[PDB]
């Protein structure tokens, strides 16, 4: 359960994202890869090279997820209703997998961020990313 | 843990840029800061009532680089992690009764740190070598 | 998160529960303190010998809340939200021992209500005890 | 693992009447139930669309026989459940990557069954014994 000021520090934050959403999506992806190298497995078809573009593309779609978890931050299930379908039902994505899709992003954050990542504001964050975990890790359709 | 030569070069590198007196207090003030319920722990540690209030506390930038220095320890030991962590293991498990899932969320809040201050310069492939250190650490503290 | 079949199975086997919930509650606790003895550290006040009256006492609680939880299925944040100032706030219980309590809850209702313990119900009663276990280890208000 | 003589008693005296062809497909059936992500891993094993098709599995059911009787193996060593399942813990982190959270799972689904199948008989301290056994279970197989 988030806070007032979690949500409220979650929206300056993701906001000083802007136009590099993708380029963050796609690094922390890269992050995820190298460090943790079980989660390729998810990935059987795609080219995870370092700069690739399959994974620019995905690191889009990853990044505007989460815009539009921010834009629908108090009802959450509805909104990303259609991505639980893909990676409870469908992909069946163990959830371990996603707190380190999660660190990985917190990390990438930080690296570009420096401002903007404080102690209070890394808090909201870590707690945004579970949220948002347990809504792609549930079936509730 | 094994690094490859490589990884080894990447991880001491930077680490000898790390602020000894400072990393160690920004890691373990985050730790109390982002999972609160490791504050009760530290009970005798003073005021822990807000972040501001962690962040500035002396005995936990005191504690940070105990921490910290064991670390280093680490790092100089990637050979013999569970010998040298032995002790530490005891004390953690034993006598605080720390579960160690606590261990994991530390040695992740240290990576978060090394990227903040170093930016760029923490590079995927610096983060992964870091990582594999950190779940060493983990490890050898959950050893008991 | 929970789905509308979740939510009707679980105010089914929680209504066979009924006036046993204070008792069910109660041999939670010791199931837990036994099998997880680090637990009983966050209650050093009390006698935690088998029939303690304290122990009896606090399962009639514990129970009661979660009664006061299923009514209120739909609006867990604000029902339980002084719980959620205790345990996450005042207490600090660390979030692994929630886990060990929700399993401790399971094993008892399944000793004692065996033919209504299926798979289905068994799963949509995990997942209400996670969303219970969220909502008091965050700080919200 | 270390019980007590009371508690090896008390696990064993259960473990006889645990009907072998039945319990271990029931644990793994309600596996793949209560934690949806494990079918993953078990693709192959046909139709696993609801409750109904995954506890009536044939599958399932033989699976679950062989799951079993690695835990009854487990009980006759338990003072090397670290050798014993060495050869599965290869098995499951090394090939099929499975984590270890997961070890955990099944052993507490595991009690729940038994919990499920002798009701009164399932009291708390034989209770604990259990914990002990399924948690020595599921370290060694972690060991990897
Ligand atoms: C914050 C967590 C996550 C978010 C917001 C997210 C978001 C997305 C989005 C937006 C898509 C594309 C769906 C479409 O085509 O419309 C996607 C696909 C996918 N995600 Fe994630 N995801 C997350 C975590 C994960 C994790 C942890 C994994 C596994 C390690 C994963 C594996 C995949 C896979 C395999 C696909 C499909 C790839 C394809 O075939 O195009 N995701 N995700
Ligand atoms: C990678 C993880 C960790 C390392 C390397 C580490 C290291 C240390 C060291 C070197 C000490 C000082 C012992 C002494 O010489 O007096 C210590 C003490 C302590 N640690 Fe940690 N620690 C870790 C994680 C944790 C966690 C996660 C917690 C709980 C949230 C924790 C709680 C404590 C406490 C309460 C003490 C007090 C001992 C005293 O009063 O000196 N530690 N730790
Ligand atoms: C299903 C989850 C839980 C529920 C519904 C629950 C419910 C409650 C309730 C209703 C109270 C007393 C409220 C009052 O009259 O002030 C309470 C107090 C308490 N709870 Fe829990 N609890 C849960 C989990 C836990 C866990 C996992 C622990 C720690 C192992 C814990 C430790 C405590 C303690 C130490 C107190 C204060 C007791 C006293 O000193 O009187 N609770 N809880
Ligand atoms: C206490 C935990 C567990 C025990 C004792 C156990 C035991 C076993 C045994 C005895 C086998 C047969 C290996 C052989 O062919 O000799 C096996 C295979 C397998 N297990 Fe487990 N297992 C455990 C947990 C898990 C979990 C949690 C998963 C996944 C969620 C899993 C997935 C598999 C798979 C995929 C196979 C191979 C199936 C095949 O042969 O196609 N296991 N396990």
């Amino acid at each position: 359960v988030l806070s007032p000021a979690d949500k409220t520090n979650v929206k300056a934050a993701w906001g000083k994202v802007g136009a590099h959403a993708g380029e963050y999506g796609a690094e922390a992806l890269e992050r995820m890869f190298l460090s943790f190298p079980t989660t390729k497995t998810y990935f059987p078809h795609f080219d995870l090279s370092h700069g690739s573009a399959q994974v620019k593309g995905h690191g889009k779609k990853v990044a505007d997820a989460l815009t539009n978890a921010v834009a629908h931050v108090d009802d959450m299930p509805n909104a990303l209703s259609a991505l639980s379908d893909l990676h409870a039902h469908k992909l069946r994505v163990d959830p371990v997998n996603f707190k380190l899709l999660s660190h990985c992003l917190l990390v990438t954050l930080a690296a570009h961020l420096p401002a903007e990542f404080t102690p209070a504001v890394h808090a909201s964050l870590d707690k945004f990313l579970a949220s948002v975990s347990t809504v792609l890790t549930s079936k509730y359709r | 843990v094994h690094l490859t030569p490589e990884e080894k070069s990447a991880v001491t590198a930077l680490w000898g840029k790390v602020n000894v007196d400072e990393v160690g207090g920004e890691a373990l003030g985050r730790l109390l800061v982002v999972y609160p319920w490791t504050q009760r722990f530290f009970e005798s540690f003073g005021d822990l009532s807000t972040p501001d209030a962690v962040m500035g506390n002396p005995k936990v930038k005191a504690h940070g680089k105990k921490v910290l220095g064991a670390f280093s320890d680490g790092l100089a030991h990637l050979d013999n992690l569970k010998g040298t962590f032995a002790t530490l293991s005891e004390l953690h498990c034993d006598k605080l009764h720390v579960d160690p899932e606590n261990f994991r969320l530390l040695g992740n809040v240290l990576v978060c740190v090394l990227a903040h201050h170093f930016g760029k310069e923490f590079t995927p492939p610096v983060q992964a070598a870091y990582q594999k250190v950190v779940a060493g650490v983990a490890n050898a503290l959950a050893h008991k």
